[PDB]
């Protein structure tokens, strides 16, 4: 039908479209199968430029390696979109769609329709949402348990990096997250927590700074390096020259009038500097002990830097949009734009301001605040890929622990959620459900597909995956009759079951919810498609 | 049968992308890929090390014995080898000392790891083995330390510091090269004894200007600095004592033109007559306030006009060009002047002090000198380095950067904390780490054992490059440490090391009287970054590339 | 999302193999594609049909409005068409009549079955439907016979036989060509009071000698044959001897040489002198015996030597080569002699009789005519065709081959009874099958009805070539069958065809029973194969 219409085209239908979606799914699954879990293998990505970037995140692997298949680009958007808002569960979405297609394809070969199979996944998904309410556990945030946040931070950090980096980088996240909770209980991740690159001694020397760190310092030598008590000032006004909207020549007639008009360039700048001097006169007391610093969002003229250097005022220019939205949280002051209306109330407070330089670059450190509402995480590293590995680790770790404070619940992991849904879907009475007909295998297909995830953790350790679930099955058979509510786990060190409640392995709530919802939608849409084709003008 | 299916489901990725897993002996190949350029580093460590020719696509050649420097120009395909390039680049930037070691140690840790992975040790246990060895290695470096400097400025102490550093890069003669650095270090340091002030030192203070011709013995130590400039108006020997004054201006010595459309406007002939003379009288009037302060040389930051030049050389004011930012900032540190962009009167407190400004022929071209005297000392001194081949000037200049980088190692920590060199610091850790393997149980003992075997490359390399048979020189040196510490105190078997030239057998007559030592701060970060180089290469089990 | 994964069964069968299975749409692709060649045989159908010029790769041009001759030369890449090609060739080699109905009825069953497959009826049931409908068609044709012939000897009785066949191909020539074919069959058949027990007849009895030039009316019948050959030696007497004994030798007239090669050996000059006369006296001993019995004509298949030709010239014996072996035995059937590879001597029992042999030019070229009067002949005849172009005479030969092939189709079986033609029995079968479909309830009733609709093309194809409206004469013809007289209703082809009714007996248009039965069977078997296949596997080039 397509060859007589289009003189050139490609068409697959009714057996190859199903084999393509399953073969491409099994192919992409094998790539990210080994990365899943704590003992998984690392993966570097080097392009033709020659740069190196190292991480285990499936999003970085998918959004850097170009892919030609039409199925995998939907898995790429699904794995990326789930991680872009949640920050965790990337490879879990690929494994579910990677496993649910092959687990249903065996029954498509038997002759079951794709429509009624996907109808079983949807009604089975509603059972999992009802199971999340009973499976989760309530946790009160008023206790302010720091040990509970430490265990959540080690869940994601142990997966990416080893124990040496996890132990030193875990309390860096906990100290940053401990300040997030407040009376308003409004979560703020992007403005409050930041990441900055700095090539320094080693990755292990990452330290926590309570104040806002800046990537610039004092240009002039005579300007002060260290300041004990520095009251900041925010000004978004540009203090260099301005070209003035079509204004043209300073038509000068005589030679004396030439430089007389050139001196007017300083008058516009000096009109704004005098307001700073008038502000300094109000806070002139204890001038050797105290200090003053000005932070500008736009550039400052080098002619005006000597004015600040004479009065021992520290100058910082060309700040980011985000840093201006963070000085009020750290120093406690208020922002200002125009130099007309000033007051001492808007000035912040800082207990220690010092600068340290390496090579050509220079960094400014601010800390020792009275009541800092925000902070930073200055990560140290050796190579560029070391920063990229710490970028993805801190980016995925902050989002995972931040979601625990959003809600009042937390899901235990280590296969407890998948193993619990297996017994629930395989033992629940079907008469309570509304599905009938050939929906018998759809419940078994999706229930059995969840088992492949916790044994993929075992496949990286090298043990037999089927044998380490024998005692797990025998434990739950007696746990229901023993009248003791416990949740089992999968410990890869010894190859035996464990309890995530005491070991500290946990997982966020919206990760597993959005993962199955996004995976079931993608896997269902790929099953119903029975024809592939390419056509268009080019 | 005639053709395979050629890897089905390969259209998931592009045709140019390739995967490289741990299987198929590819981790052995990555160790072999390190072994290609690692053997190039064998003949470049030590005082008998051989330099390397590197011809770039542009044709710029640099001849050198230093790892971090040679690896910058070579375009590398293997990513695991690039870890060593950036690891040595980190070594050069931070400490500026011990880059071959980063290369020769981390390459040998991958060499002995070739035996461990072949035996069947898991990669996770290998990282735990070297980390536990690293904590014990850095601990024992602080224990077996002997000696300290305790004085920032001394003639004899600096010979113990600079001489073992520059002995690797362009050894040559010892005294003529060491005295140029020890004399220049004393000039720039703020001594200030019995004051309690914090010391301070900058790597950018000491800078070497390359001048062709002459010989290495004719090199002198200049108090000030030098450029290859020409005075515009006139040259002056300046035989007048009673020191001159210095005024630095960052703006050009000309009329400050309007930034927005500076154009003449003359409505009548009365303005036409006075406009030509007005510029002359205006420029002259600005020079009166400058000339009355007693200044005789002004350093300009950009192009100077001819009318301003006519009034400067009238009173004999020298003009100097510095058309860049850093070239103008380095000169203010010598005389201690504070520049101001205005064309007004320099402040008397801000005027600099320079006694003489000579112009002589060194390399056939015109150069201007700013030698100070013993009174009113200055900082940011230079070293006139004379040589025949421009390629040798480049490597000797970076040897001063390594020596100046070694002086930085004294400021931050509490003191010097020197160690015995000539392989003595490496061979001592072999016995201590070997004993540590016997104390710990578990399957990690083989990782601790092979970590000690990797440290044999320093004495094995120095014995191979010295033209001696390593099979006889190495076990002869083990006899000094197999006779371990008896009941008598003050044992002197720690200073035994290899020898490049001389007596048979080789245990050197101590590294003592020889006055060669190593820095603690270099060994700390070198073993740290070398272990990180082996950690990142051994921890990864799959590699993915593109386009090749 | 740029390059596909390329169908990962590409490790299986090579790129040259193409699969065109069903569900994908094979049936829709095939039934349609073949509608182009279906219109070729449809336009070339009937007495007013259009002949089609087919130029093969060698360049030999042909112009024939049949179907077997056309499709033999057409290099057709489509495999489903080729089932119809050699199925039509089976009709050519066996019966020699009905190539066109087959290409038309076989294609129309696939065209009319579009409704069955599109509605969703099972393909297996359609094969069972046409098979049971085929059995009812064969049983029902016997009852509609009114032409039970038992004489099959006289010439006027063949006017109901040969003239409908000749009227199809080049309708303008009926009486002339029928006189040639009918007079040829009378010479072929022997004179006897009652010849029975299935007398033998073959297509090689009546041959066709094509002569360039001359109008078709100037043709004539020759009992012998005519060869484009040059006689040698003398001119004939043409009335003097009154009869001529003709010996046919397979081997040439020469000294008997062995298969193994030899040469002349002479030990002395005495044998050299006698060798010149020895060869002359050797043939003279064998040639003089032939002339004693009066053999006035010798035919040697291989090349005749000059020494043997010289002795025959003085006695006045006719010589002839006849190099081809197939046409050598046909001359023996005329005279009534046997081949003789041995030289031997002529015997009276093995030697035949020939009245006279005369030489002239018919179309400018000198030829040898073996016409004889008052002689006994057995299974031999020829038709001398005169025409303006060689391209037209080629179609007259195949028309005569189809005419005499019908004589083979009559006399070989026990009965070759007639049927009403001109769109008379085809519309009757539509009424019979329409009533048969209601007798058997079931899902196969739809196949029985659509099998009857496929027979509609036979009347309207005569109307389409006649420039008449199909929607007027075809439904008007059904009203004539309402009710013997209703059986002899047919399609008229004339300017007065507005009524659409013409009696069959006025012009005596008839068709054969065995020809239509074999055509319906091969047509149903052709449609059975095309509807039974689902997958078609090609290959490279
Ligand atoms: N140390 C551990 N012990 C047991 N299970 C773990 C451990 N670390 C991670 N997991 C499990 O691995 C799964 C994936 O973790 P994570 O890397 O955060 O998500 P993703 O692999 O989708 O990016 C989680 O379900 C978690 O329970
Ligand atoms: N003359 C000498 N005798 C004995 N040992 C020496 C001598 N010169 C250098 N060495 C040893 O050779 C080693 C070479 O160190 P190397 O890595 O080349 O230093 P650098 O970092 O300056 O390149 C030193 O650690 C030192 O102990
Ligand atoms: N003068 C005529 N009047 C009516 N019908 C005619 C006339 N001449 C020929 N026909 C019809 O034209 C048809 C041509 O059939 P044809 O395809 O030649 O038969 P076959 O397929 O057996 O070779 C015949 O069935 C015959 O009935
Ligand atoms: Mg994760
Ligand atoms: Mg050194
Ligand atoms: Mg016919």
């Amino acid at each position: 039908s397509l060859q007589l219409l289009n003189p050139k085209a490609e068409s697959l239908r009714r057996d190859a479209a199903l084999k393509v979606n399953v073969t491409s799914a099994e192919g992409l699954q094998s790539v990210l199968e080994t990365n899943l879990g704590p003992k998984g293998t690392l993966k570097m990505l080097v392009d033709g430029a020659g740069n190196i970037k190292l991480t285990k995140d499936g999003k970085v692997l998918l959004t850097e390696m170009q892919i030609q298949s039409p199925t995998a680009v939907l898995i790429a958007r699904a794995a990326a979109a789930q991680d872009e808002i949640t920050g965790d569960g990337t490879t879990t979405v690929v494994c579910l769609v990677g496993e649910l297609l092959r687990q249903a394809h065996r029954f498509i070969q038997e002759g079951v329709h794709p429509r009624i199979i996907t109808d079983g996944f949807e009604i089975a998904r509603k059972e999992s949402m009802k199971f999340l309410d009973e499976f989760k556990i309530s946790k009160t945030n008023l206790s302010n348990d720091r040990e509970f946040l430490l265990q959540v931070a080690r869940s994601s950090l142990l997966t990416k990096v080893d124990a040496d980096l996890t132990e030193v980088l875990t309390p860096i996240v906990t100290d940053a997250v401990l300040s997030v909770y407040d009376a308003q209980a409004d979560n703020l991740d992007l403005h409050m927590v930041e990441i900055m690159q700095m090539q320094h001694l080693s990755p292990k020397d990452t330290t926590f700074i309570k104040g806002l760190v800046l990537d610039h310092g004092g240009r002039h030598p005579d300007m002060p390096t260290r300041v004990k008590n520095a009251y900041v000032l925010i000004l978004n006004v540009s203090l260099e020259y301005e070209k003035t909207e079509v204004n043209s020549g300073f038509f000068y007639s005589s030679a004396d009038q030439r430089d007389k008009l050139a001196a007017s360039e300083r008058k516009f700048v000096d009109a704004k500097l005098k307001k700073i001097i008038d502000l300094k006169n109000e806070v002139c007391g204890m001038d050797p002990d105290k200090g003053f610093v000005i932070i500008n969002q736009k550039g400052i003229d080098p002619m005006s830097l000597d004015v600040f250097a004479k009065h021992n005022i520290l100058a910082l220019r060309r700040a980011k949009r985000r840093n201006m939205e963070r000085l009020q949280l750290v120093t406690g002051g208020e922002a200002q734009n125009s130099v007309e209306d000033l007051s001492p109330q808007i000035l912040g407070f800082s207990g220690l301001v010092y600068q340290e330089t390496i090579g050509e670059e220079k960094f400014t450190y601010v800390t020792e605040n009275t009541d800092p509402k925000s902070c930073t995480i200055l990560i140290k590293g050796s190579t560029h890929y070391a920063l990229a590995q710490t970028k993805d680790a801190v980016r995925d770790g902050l989002r995972a622990v931040a979601n625990v404070l959003k809600d009042k619940n937390i899901i235990p992991g280590a296969g407890a959620f998948y193993i619990a849904l297996s017994r629930y879907l395989r033992s629940a009475n079907m008469n309570k459900l509304g599905a009938k007909g050939k929906t018998k295998t759809g419940i078994e297909a999706f229930a059995e597909a969840l088992l492949v995830i916790p044994k993929t953790l075992v496949k990286n350790s090298g043990f037999d995956p089927l044998d380490v679930l024998a005692m797990v099955e025998d434990e739950l058979d007696d746990a229901q009759d023993s009248d003791e509510t416990r949740y089992v786990g999968v410990d890869l060190n010894i190859g035996d079951s464990c309890d995530p409640t005491i070991e500290g392995i946990w997982d966020s709530y919206r990760v597993l919810r959005n993962a199955i919802t996004g995976a079931t939608g993608i896997a269902s849409n790929l099953l119903l498609c029975d024809e592939l084709l390419r056509a268009g003008r080019s | 049968s005639l053709r395979l299916p050629q890897n089905p489901n390969a259209g998931l990725f592009k045709q140019g992308y390739n995967s490289y897993s741990n299987a198929d002996g590819q981790i052995i190949k990555s160790i072999a890929a390190i072994r290609e350029l690692h053997q190039m580093c064998l003949t470049s460590m030590g005082p008998c090390g051989r330099n390397k020719i590197i011809v770039n696509h542009l044709g710029k050649i640099i001849i050198t014995n230093d790892a971090a420097t040679m690896l910058r120009e070579l375009d590398i395909v293997h990513p695991a080898v690039k870890v060593l390039v950036m690891a040595t680049e980190q070594q050069k930037i931070d400490m500026g000392d011990g880059t071959n070691l980063v290369m020769i140690l981390a390459g040998e840790l991958l060499n002995v790891s070739e035996k461990l992975i072949s035996m069947g040790l898991s990669a996770v246990e290998i990282i735990q083995g070297y980390n536990m060895a690293r904590k014990f290695t850095l601990k024992e470096l602080d224990e077996m330390v002997v000696g300290e400097i305790t004085d920032k400025n001394d003639k004899n102490e600096l010979l113990k510091m600079i001489k073992p550093v520059i002995s690797s890069k362009k050894y040559g003669s010892e005294d003529i090269l060491s005295e140029l650095v020890s004399e220049a270090v004393s000039h720039v340091l703020p001594v200030a004894q019995q004051a309690g002030e914090i010391p301070y030192f900058n790597v950018d203070s000491i800078r070497v200007v390359k001048i062709m011709g002459g010989s290495l013995s004719n090199s002198t130590v200049i108090k000030g600095m030098v450029f290859n400039r020409e005075p515009e108006g006139h040259v002056k020997s300046l035989s007048e004592d009673k020191k001159h004054k210095v005024a630095v201006f960052t703006c050009p010595l000309d009329i400050a033109n309007t930034e927005t459309k500076g154009t003449v406007l003359l409505h009548n002939a009365q303005e036409m007559l006075d406009f030509s003379k007005g510029e002359e009288k205006q420029i002259d009037a600005m020079m009166k306030e400058i000339a009355d302060m007693g200044v005789e040389c002004i350093v300009a930051g950009a192009g100077v006009g001819e009318l301003a030049l006519h009034y400067l050389n009238r009173y004999g004011i020298l003009v100097l060009k510095v058309p860049s930012k850093f070239e103008l900032r380095r000169l203010c540190r010598v005389c201690g002047a504070t520049p101001l962009p205005r064309l007004g009167a320099p402040t008397p407190e801000e005027l600099g002090l320079v006694e003489t400004v000579k112009t002589m022929e060194i390399g056939g071209d015109r150069v201007t000198v700013f030698k100070q005297e013993q009174g009113e000392i200055s900082r940011t001194s230079t070293i006139i380095l004379r040589g025949a081949t421009q390629n040798n000037l480049d490597d000797i200049e970076r040897a001063i950067d390594d020596g100046v980088a070694a002086v930085k190692g004294l400021m931050k920590p509490s003191g010097g904390k020197l160690l015995p060199g000539a392989g003595a610091t490496e061979i001592e850790l072999i016995s201590r780490i070997t004993k540590y393997g016997e104390r710990t149980p578990g399957l990690l003992q083989l990782a601790i054992k092979q970590f000690a075997v990797a440290f044999e490359v320093v004495p094995r390399t120095l014995a191979e490059t010295a033209g001696l048979d390593v099979n006889e020189v190495l076990p002869n040196l083990y006899a000094a440490h197999n006779v371990t510490e008896p009941g008598a105190v003050k044992t002197d078997h720690l200073y035994k090391g290899v020898d490049i030239d001389g007596e048979s057998d080789e245990g050197v007559k101590d590294i003592r009287e020889e006055n060669i030592y190593d820095m603690l701060a270099t060994k700390k970060f070198a073993i740290n970054v070398a272990t990180e180089a082996a950690t990142t290469v051994l921890s990864i089990d799959q590699i993915i590339m593109a386009k090749k």
